[PDB]
Formats: C-alpha cells, sequence, structure tokens
C-alpha cells in the first residue's frame, strides 16, 4: 500500500516537512531561520580541521595558525570561512529575533522561553574561543572580562583562579578553553532539536495576525522550493566577502605573536559585542556594572506579560511602527560609541542609549499602546 | 433566458432546424418496407427539400483546457469526485482497444455479491478496506 | 492530530483555476513592476526614514567637534 | 471633559480610521481582534448567517497579501456604516468570569 504513511521511519519526516498544514502568506521574514540552519552544520563541519592541527601548547599556539594558513592544501581557504562565518551567523540572529517583535511571536511561551537560553550560550561559545588564536587582543581581552567576575563580593577570589590554573595564562588555562569549546557547541544542537517540538501543535503564524486554519497549502511543492533558492542565494555574498576582500571585518593585531611585554594601545572586540560592552563601561561601580550587563538577555523573558494592545503585529498599528524604529536607530549608535577612545561627548551620548533602550520597551511602549485601544473602541 | 424567450423566437427555431435532408424515419418489429415506404410518401412529401436561408454552420474542432472547479458546502454527508482527460471522436477506429482497456479497471457498489475477491485491483482493495460507496468509468 | 482532514467550517464557497502549461509566466512584468513600487514606497519612506533621520546630525556634530578639538588644539593652547 | 471641543476629536478619530488600513484590504473593525480564550467561546455563538460572512470576507482579505494589490476605491469599507456585531457577544462572556472568581475568593 502507501510506504509513506506505515513505515516507523517515514512518519516521522512525512508528518514533519513534507505534508504539514502551512499559511500561505509568508513573507519572506520566515525565510532566515532555516539559514541558521545551513550556518550551523557549517561553523561545526569546518571547525573540526583545526583542532586535528592546532597544539594548546602556550608557547605553541601561535606558531600553530600561522603554519596552517601558510603550510598545507588549502587550509588559507578554511581558516576564512571559518572566520568569516560566524560573522554571519550573528547577522542571522539579529533579524529572527526583531521580526518575533513585530509580528506578536511571542505569545508563544513555550517557544520563545527556549529561545533565549540559547541566545547565551551561542554568544559565550565565540568570546570563549576568540581568546586561543594565543594572540596580544586574546590574552589581553581575557583579562579584562576575567578581573570583572572576581568583584563578587565572597564569590570572586576563588572562582578566578579556577579557570586559570594558577595566576594568569599558562599551559593551565588554554588547555581548558579549548576544553569549552567542545562541548558548547554539541550541547547547543540538542536545545534545537527541541525548539521546533514546540513549533508542532500550533502550527506557523501570517503577517497580519489573525488565524487562518481556513486555507492552509502543503509545504511541499512550495516551502522546498522557496528554501533552496534563497539558500542558494546566501552562498553569492558569503563567498564574495571571503574570496574578494577578507580582511575587511578583523582587525590587524592578532599578528603579532603573543607577549606580556607589549599591551595593545586601542583594544577592542570585533564588532558583534561591542553593544553589551558599551553599557558595562558606560557606568562606574564594577559591582553594579557585571549586573547592568546581563539585564539585557533577562529583559526580554520579561516582555510577553507587557503586552497590552487587543490585535497582533504592526501591520495594523500605525502609530506603534514609529517606536519600533527608534529602537533599532538606538542600537546602531550604541555599536558607533564602543569601538572608539573616550571622548567629551562619547561618555554624556552612549549614557542616553542606556537610558533609552530601557525606556522605550519599559514605560513607552506599554502606555502608549491604550491610547490607541481607546481610539478603534478595542 | 427561459423567462423571456416568446413566440416569435420558438418559431423561427422550428424554422430553421425542423427540416430534411437532417431527419431518419425509423422502425421496427413487424413492419414491411414496401408499406412502410408507400405511406411515408404520402404524409410527407409535402415538405420543402431546398435549405431555407442557407444557414449551413461551420464545424469547429474542439478546445480542451486543463482547469479545476471547487465547490465547498460542508453541511453534505458524502462528496463527489470525477477526473477526465480528452478523447477520440465517433468515427475514429481507436475506440475498440479503448473500451477494451477501461473494461479492465471495472466497476464496484457496496451492495455487490461477492467483493473482496473480485478481480479487478482496485475492487478488491476497496471492498477490504472500505474506502469506496462507489466508483464507475 | 491536526492534519487536512478536521480544521475550521466553512459554506457556500467556490473558487476556480488553471494549469500551469496553458499559460505564460510574464503578464507585463516591466509594464506593473514599476507602479507597485511608486504606490508604496511613498507610504513608508515616511514611517523608516525620519527615526534614522537624527543619527546623521549627531554623529557628523560629533566627529566635527572632536577632529576640531583634536587637529587644532593649538588654537586655544595660547602662548 | 469638554463638549465644545470635542468635535475637533471626532475629527482625528476619522484621522486614525483612515491611517491604520484595515478598510483597504475590505474588512470591518471587529475581524481584526487577537483571539485568547475569552473571544473563542463568543465566537461559538454567533448565528450561522454572521459566522459565515466572517469566514469569506477574511479568506477574500488574505489572498490579496500574497498578490500585493488592493482593492478598487469605490469598495473600500465606508467609515460610518462598519458593525460591532460582536462587542454584544462578548461583554457577557468576561461578566461572568468574573463571578467564579468571587465566588472562589471570598
Ligand atoms: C544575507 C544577508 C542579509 C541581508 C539581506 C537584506 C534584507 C533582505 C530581505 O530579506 O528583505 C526582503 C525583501 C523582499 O521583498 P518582498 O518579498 O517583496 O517583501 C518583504 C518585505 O519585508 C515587505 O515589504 P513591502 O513589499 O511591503 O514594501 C516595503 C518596501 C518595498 O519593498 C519592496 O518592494 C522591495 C522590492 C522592490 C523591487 C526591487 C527591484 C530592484 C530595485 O518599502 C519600504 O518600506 C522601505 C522604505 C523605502 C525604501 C524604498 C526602496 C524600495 C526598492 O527585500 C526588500 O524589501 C528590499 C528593500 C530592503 C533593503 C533594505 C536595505 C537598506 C540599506
Ligand atoms: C544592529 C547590528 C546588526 C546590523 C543588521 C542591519 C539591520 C537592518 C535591517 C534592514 C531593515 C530596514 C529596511 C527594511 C525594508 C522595509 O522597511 O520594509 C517595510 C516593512 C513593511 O512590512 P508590512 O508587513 O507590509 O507592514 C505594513 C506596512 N504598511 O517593514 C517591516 O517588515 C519591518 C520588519 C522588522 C525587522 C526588524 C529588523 C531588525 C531591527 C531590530 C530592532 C532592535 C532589536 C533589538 C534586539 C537586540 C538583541 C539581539
Ligand atoms: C557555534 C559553533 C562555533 C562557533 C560560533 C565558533 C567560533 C569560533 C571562532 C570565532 C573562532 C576564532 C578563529 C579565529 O579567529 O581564527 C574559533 C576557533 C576555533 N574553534 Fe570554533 N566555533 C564553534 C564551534 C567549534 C567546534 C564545534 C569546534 C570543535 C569541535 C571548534 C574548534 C575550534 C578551534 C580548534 C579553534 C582554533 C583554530 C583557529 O583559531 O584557527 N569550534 N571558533
Ligand atoms: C541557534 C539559534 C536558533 C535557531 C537555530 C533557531 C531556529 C528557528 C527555526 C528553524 C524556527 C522555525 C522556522 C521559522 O519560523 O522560520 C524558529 C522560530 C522561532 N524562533 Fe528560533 N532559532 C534560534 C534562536 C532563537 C532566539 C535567540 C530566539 C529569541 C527569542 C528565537 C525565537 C523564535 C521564535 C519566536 C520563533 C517563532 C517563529 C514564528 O513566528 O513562527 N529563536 N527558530
Amino acid at each position: 500500500t502507501n510506504i509513506r504513511k506505515s513505515h516507523p521511519l517515514m512518519k516521522i519526516i512525512n508528518n514533519a516537512f513534507i505534508d504539514l498544514p502551512a499559511p500561505s502568506n509568508i513573507s519572506s521574514w520566515w525565510n532566515f531561520g532555516s539559514l541558521l540552519g545551513i550556518c550551523l552544520i557549517l561553523q561545526i563541519l569546518t571547525g573540526l580541521f583545526l583542532a586535528m592541527h592546532y597544539t594548546s601548547d602556550t608557547t605553541t599556539a601561535f606558531s600553530s595558525v600561522t603554519h596552517i594558513c601558510r603550510d598545507v592544501n588549502y587550509g588559507w581557504v578554511i581558516r576564512y570561512l571559518h572566520a568569516n562565518g560566524a560573522s554571519m551567523f550573528f547577522i542571522c540572529l539579529f533579524i529572527h529575533v526583531g521580526r518575533g517583535l513585530y509580528y506578536g511571536s511571542y505569545m508563544f511561551l513555550e517557544t520563545w522561553n527556549i529561545g533565549v537560553v540559547l541566545l547565551f550560550t551561542v554568544m559565550a561559545t565565540a568570546f570563549m574561543g576568540y581568546v586561543l588564536p594565543w594572540g596580544q587582543m586574546s590574552f589581553w581581552g581575557a583579562t579584562v572580562i576575567t578581573n570583572l567576575l572576581s568583584a563578587i563580593p565572597y564569590i570572586g577570589t576563588d572562582l578566578v583562579e579556577w579557570i586559570w590554573g594558577g595566576f594568569s595564562v599558562d599551559k593551565a588555562t588554554l588547555t581548558r578553553f579549548f576544553a569549552f569549546h567542545f562541548i558548547l557547541p554539541f550541547i547547543i544542537t540538542a536545545l534545537a532539536a527541541v525548539h521546533l517540538l514546540f513549533l508542532h501543535e500550533t502550527g506557523s503564524n501570517n503577517p497580519t495576525g489573525i488565524s487562518s486554519d481556513m486555507d492552509k497549502i502543503p509545504f511541499h511543492p512550495y516551502y522546498t522550493i522557496k528554501d533552496i533558492l534563497g539558500a542558494l542565494f546566501m552562498m553569492l555574498i558569503l563567498l564574495i566577502l571571503v574570496l574578494f576582500s577578507p580582511d575587511l571585518l578583523g582587525d590587524p593585531d592578532n599578528y603579532t605573536p603573543a607577549n606580556p611585554l607589549n599591551t595593545p594601545p586601542h583594544i577592542k572586540p570585533e564588532w558583534y559585542f561591542l553593544f553589551a560592552y558599551a553599557i558595562l563601561r558606560s557606568i562606574p561601580n564594577k559591582l553594579g556594572g557585571v549586573l547592568a550587563l546581563v539585564a539585557s538577555i533577562l529583559i526580554l523573558i520579561l516582555m510577553p506579560m507587557l503586552h497590552t494592545s487587543k490585535q497582533r503585529s504592526m501591520m495594523f498599528r500605525p502609530l506603534s511602527q514609529c517606536l519600533f524604529w527608534m529602537l533599532v536607530a538606538d542600537l546602531i549608535t550604541l555599536t558607533w560609541i564602543g569601538g572608539q577612545p573616550v571622548e567629551h561627548p562619547f561618555i554624556i551620548i552612549g549614557q542616553l542609549a542606556s537610558i533609552l533602550y530601557f525606556l522605550i520597551i519599559l514605560v513607552l511602549m506599554p502606555i502608549t499602546s491604550i491610547i490607541e485601544n481607546n481610539l478603534l473602541k478595542w | 433566458n427561459v423567462r423571456k424567450l416568446s413566440r416569435a423566437d420558438l418559431t423561427e427555431y422550428v424554422s430553421q432546424h425542423y427540416k430534411a435532408p437532417r431527419m431518419v424515419l425509423a422502425a421496427a418489429g413487424g413492419v414491411e418496407h414496401r408499406q412502410l415506404l408507400d405511406l411515408a410518401q404520402k404524409h410527407f412529401s409535402s415538405l420543402s427539400g431546398t435549405y431555407v436561408e442557407d444557414a449551413v454552420p461551420a464545424f469547429t474542432p474542439c478546445r480542451f483546457t486543463g482547469s479545476e472547479i471547487r465547490h465547498r458546502d460542508d453541511a453534505l454527508p458524502l462528496a463527489h469526485v470525477a477526473i477526465a482527460v480528452e478523447g477520440p471522436g465517433w468515427a475514429n477506429p481507436d475506440n475498440v482497444p479503448l473500451q477494451v482497456a477501461n473494461a479492465i479497471i471495472g466497476h464496484y457498489d457496496s451492495t455487490y455479491g461477492g467483493g473482496t475477491h473480485m478481480s479487478s485491483t482496485l475492487a478488491s482493495v476497496a471492498a477490504t478496506r472500505k474506502l469506496c460507496q462507489s466508483f464507475q468509468t | 492530530g491536526r492534519e487536512f482532514g478536521h480544521l475550521t467550517r466553512m459554506r457556500h464557497v467556490i473558487t476556480y483555476s488553471l494549469s500551469p502549461f496553458e499559460q505564460r509566466a510574464f503578464p507585463h512584468y516591466f509594464t506593473k513592476g514599476i507602479p507597485n513600487v511608486l504606490r508604496r514606497t511613498r507610504a513608508c519612506i515616511l514611517r523608516v526614514a525620519p527615526p534614522f533621520v537624527v543619527f546623521y546630525l549627531v554623529y557628523t556634530w560629533g566627529t566635527q567637534e572632536f577632529e576640531k578639538s583634536k587637529r587644532k588644539n593649538p588654537a586655544a593652547y595660547e602662548n | 471633559a469638554v463638549a465644545a471641543s470635542s468635535k475637533w476629536l471626532e475629527g482625528i478619530r476619522k484621522w486614525y480610521y483612515n491611517a491604520a488600513g484595515f478598510n483597504k484590504l475590505g474588512l470591518m473593525r471587529d475581524d481584526t481582534i487577537y483571539e485568547d480564550d475569552d473571544v473563542k467561546e463568543a465566537i461559538r455563538r454567533l448565528p450561522e448567517n454572521l459566522y459565515n460572512d466572517r469566514v469569506f470576507r477574511i479568506k477574500r482579505a488574505l489572498d490579496l497579501t500574497m498578490r500585493q494589490q488592493i482593492l478598487p476605491k469605490e469598495q473600500w469599507t465606508k467609515y460610518e456604516e462598519d458593525k460591532f456585531y460582536l462587542e454584544p457577544y462578548l461583554k457577557e462572556v468576561i461578566r461572568e468570569r468574573k463571578e467564579r472568581e468571587e465566588w472562589a475568593k471570598k
């Protein structure tokens, strides 16, 4: 009879990809999340051909990458795909997140909360293993981040030395940071396998905000092809960036081999943290400052129950659409501030962004959603 | 349209289409041919044999498109479906093999005697899983 | 348990459709692409720009002022 | 509060109804409400000559946006003939929850 519906393995994939009711208006924006999956398989795969060669020797580490990006076949390609294919996995995140604050996508409490955890794990693996190319930026950011968690009144003294294996970076540290990279990765994949289990049993959304069980089309021939087409469009831009102008997104200060004898003049991390580092140094009081740094990834779980409108999505809410575009411009000025020395207006101005990322979505957005409820009589 | 068409429309229809040689006089049973022809010549020959108005239409070979129609009406008990493609004409010699081919699929209704093992491969499955009320070709 | 058999209930409606092989897939693309964008960009050019417009001003102000007090310090470094 | 200046305020009520664009797609106001569990029961109480209209309006006014046109300007739902056909069936489900609640409490 029909083999597609009686075999124990193919029931699972027919019910999951080939034959699930799907809406029909979905914006391309429903596109990006799959792209992330493509990135996930490529960061893992390309990243094992480096731990094959690399050597966790504190006075052997830096020359290791230097011989791989010279010595072996095609290694110059793979090094750069690994360094650039996560400048874009971090591109994907800010779009897949910001959309869910447009099309009312948090009312999925279960889906939404197994999210933020993944945000935290992915954001920490990259720092935890950008300090083991073993260069001055790598050591001198490690020292600075390390000295903050040590300002806990009774916590700090003891925890700090357990990760060093001593007093300062030696053979006892590079080894256990290289311990870290291997395992955060595998664990993360299992949290992504559970994000979707929730997704079955509520079905997807649609960019109007009205349940449409009336007209659901399949997810074979349509979503399968749209997806393949856009995916083979991510491999144009990725490869053009890497094989035309690789050196564009980096810094020329992981080339002098690590020394305690020098100290970099204008230390600053890559672009995609300078946002959760501009709050930090914006304020005095080190113990407090660490707390305001994590107020942010936990600002988010606090925003399903501040909703105060009667409708879903901003499509039919033309007055709230103003406040959503002063959020992203805030996050752009706040990234222009950070990677730059301290001068007269930088302190005064970066301050406003810190005050406002909070006044927009803490006071304003729940109090400006009633002024318009009062206008359509709900 | 069955609310407006009046006496004049009907009388020219009857004049323009009911005429010879578009007609056939057929009989069967215990009839005699010569007597039938004699009786035909008396009552029928007062008839207009030359074409009136010379209204000769030209045959247009038929177009055939691939469309699909769907009507919802959720409160009925059962659902009806039909599917078809293009075929030959009356005088085409390809009709006999298509008859021989359609007789192999068959027919079935849920009151037949010996279902669930009757020779067609489609009838024998509907009888045993109980999917059909009926089907035909 | 929410496949294509059991969902919402609707009644008295009808829809029509052709095949793909009896049609062409470019019905005046050139002469209908432009007017849609013309009519829609106007509506939301006003809803994405002005929030973004007040960052150019502050960025240029700060840049040029800091450039002054870095390249032209010897103006107020009075002897 | 004010009455004479409220004629000004009525004016802005016409402005917002033209800003949000649910009339442009052929809808009425009550077609665009978010259905939590108090609005999932005041929909199952409709008469079956008002339930079917809401289904046909939504299925037509949702395939326009996967085609990306809108509908002719003479066809826009006019402002004053809009109908609040669902306020009365909803200000009873809410009024009976509150009651089960004062019971349990006090
Ligand atoms: C989410 C997944 C991952 C992310 C985001 C990530 C991120 C990074 C980044 C940014 C670097 C810096 C490389 C450089 O600057 O030159 C790096 C290096 C490295 N990673 Fe990963 N990584 C991931 C997964 C892995 C996995 C799964 C492994 C091994 C199983 C691994 C092993 C390594 C090694 C050995 C290096 C050092 C090699 C070198 O610097 O050339 N990484 N990682
Ligand atoms: C490795 C990290 C992540 C991966 C691989 C991932 C992947 C996905 C996928 C595949 C989907 C469904 C497909 C789609 O909707 O287009 C999805 C949906 C969703 N994700 Fe994630 N995601 C990640 C991180 C996050 C984060 C950080 C959040 C923050 C809240 C989040 C919240 C959501 C939400 C709300 C949806 C619902 C989409 C809808 O409206 O239907 N996810 N994600």
